[PDB]
């Protein structure tokens, strides 16, 4: 696929403290399908707790 | 490397134990200052780690901005060392850098990559705690 | 027969009625408190701990009542649910707006005391903050008159009251910061120097004696 449900790349990396967009993309994409990438989730602690 | 002067006072002490340690430190600082990023001249105590940087800054007319670490450099100290170094064109040399806290260091290190991703395009301003204002370009950081 | 079932209807409604009783014990009225602000010479209104915690408590109670079959099939619970929903919604909102304007007013009141030429190069902030000072001070004097949880929340129809105080407080503050950043960008020193002493030196830009101790952090 190629679109944002099949073949998606609408993917955000984890910055400093500025990704509540994470659960946002979750809430949208999981109910709608997709190929969502999240980068740099190890330097982040508490959201990843 | 070659550089001009910036008019700082000296007069109560001179060349403090200038050693090939100290010399090679200067060498690294200067050649890095061709490509200013900051340095890690790791120095223990009794070995001359950071007071040399005060004198070297005075030599280049700079009031050196040291966090002389014994229990210091909390979140706010990393938070404002940017504007602090910028006002003077100061140098951030870290007397026992291994005594700087850590969660501060993670947050301000992400902020650092923002700052220097801005700077090393060779521009006017620098982006820290999401604040981006021009400065006088003499700011370094030295891990001793 | 179904005498068992009528015993069930009675006991099932017993606890629901009794929990309605106690949520009304809470929010049919509850005393409030304050906090004395003496730069404004009048007490700021905050009892936030107990009222917030019981707010989430009775919110969950509204959820419990919402999780009844009785609440709609005997729609006397549901009116209680809706009225308390509006109760705590409005009370919480006006409380938080009250407190945000309260603090920002306390700040800009310690600040916008007429103190220097900055306030008169931008007298708009002076006049506007004095206007909201009269407004929200009228409020801050009427506020402790009523100290009761779900109607001390209503003094002035305070929604847009606290709104214009919010907007014009922040307008004053943002004009101040625009002036400060202009002074900084025109002159890269003071970029370190803290905004308090920065405004002190801006006032003293015709009096170096206060600046004397700051000149060290001003310069190399």
């Amino acid at each position: 696929g190629f679109t944002l449900d099949n073949g998606k790349y609408a993917s955000v990396s984890l910055g400093q403290g500025q990704e509540p967009i994470a659960m946002d993309r979750l809430s949208a994409a999981h109910k709608n399908g997709g190929w969502v990438l999240l980068q740099n989730i190890h330097l982040t602690i508490d959201w990843t707790t | 490397a070659e550089i001009a002067y910036s008019y700082e006072y000296i007069g109560n002490c001179g060349c403090l134990c200038i050693t090939p340690l100290t010399d090679r430190c200067f060498i690294t600082l200067t050649q890095a200052q061709r490509l200013v990023l900051g340095g890690a001249p790791a120095g223990p105590a009794g070995t001359g780690k950071t007071e040399t940087t005060k004198d070297l800054a005075r030599a280049l007319g700079i009031q050196c901005y040291v966090f002389n670490c014994s229990d210091q450099m909390d979140y706010k100290a990393m938070g404002h060392t940017y504007k602090g170094l910028a006002q003077t064109g100061a140098w951030g040399c870290f007397d026992e850098f291994n005594r700087i806290p850590v969660a501060v260091l993670s947050v301000c290190s992400t902020q650092y990559k923002t700052v220097l991703d801005a700077i090393r395009a060779k521009k006017e301003r620098f982006t820290f705690e999401d604040a981006d204002i021009s400065l006088k370009s003499t700011v370094m950081a030295f891990i001793t | 027969d179904a005498c068992s079932e009528i015993v069930d209807r009675a006991q099932k409604e017993l606890n629901i009625e009794k929990q309605l009783k106690k949520i009304e014990d809470t929010w049919a009225g509850l005393s409030l408190a304050f906090s004395t602000y003496q730069d404004s010479d009048v007490m700021a209104l905050l009892v936030d701990d107990a009222v917030n915690e019981a707010l989430e408590a009775d919110n969950l109670q509204l959820q419990n009542l919402s999780g009844q079959k009785y609440v709609q099939s005997n729609p006397m619970f549901l009116e209680t649910v809706s009225k308390w929903q509006n109760n705590m919604g409005r009370v919480s909102a006006v409380l938080e707006t009250w407190q945000n304007v309260q603090k920002k007013w306390q700040n800009l009141e310690s600040i916008f005391i007429g103190s220097a030429d900055i306030r008169v190069q931008l007298p708009e902030d002076s006049k506007r903050f004095d206007a909201v000072n009269a407004d929200f001070q009228e409020l801050m004097r009427t506020a402790p008159d009523i100290t009761n949880v779900v109607e001390a929340c209503t003094l002035d129809g305070r929604q847009e009251r606290l709104e214009n105080m919010q907007s014009m407080l922040e307008q004053c503050e943002k004009a101040l910061q625009e002036y400060l950043e202009t002074k900084r960008v025109a002159f890269p020193r003071f970029y370190f120097v803290s905004p308090a002493d920065l405004l002190d030196i801006l006032s003293k830009g015709s009096n170096p004696q206060l600046i004397l101790r700051h000149l060290q952090k001003c310069f190399d």
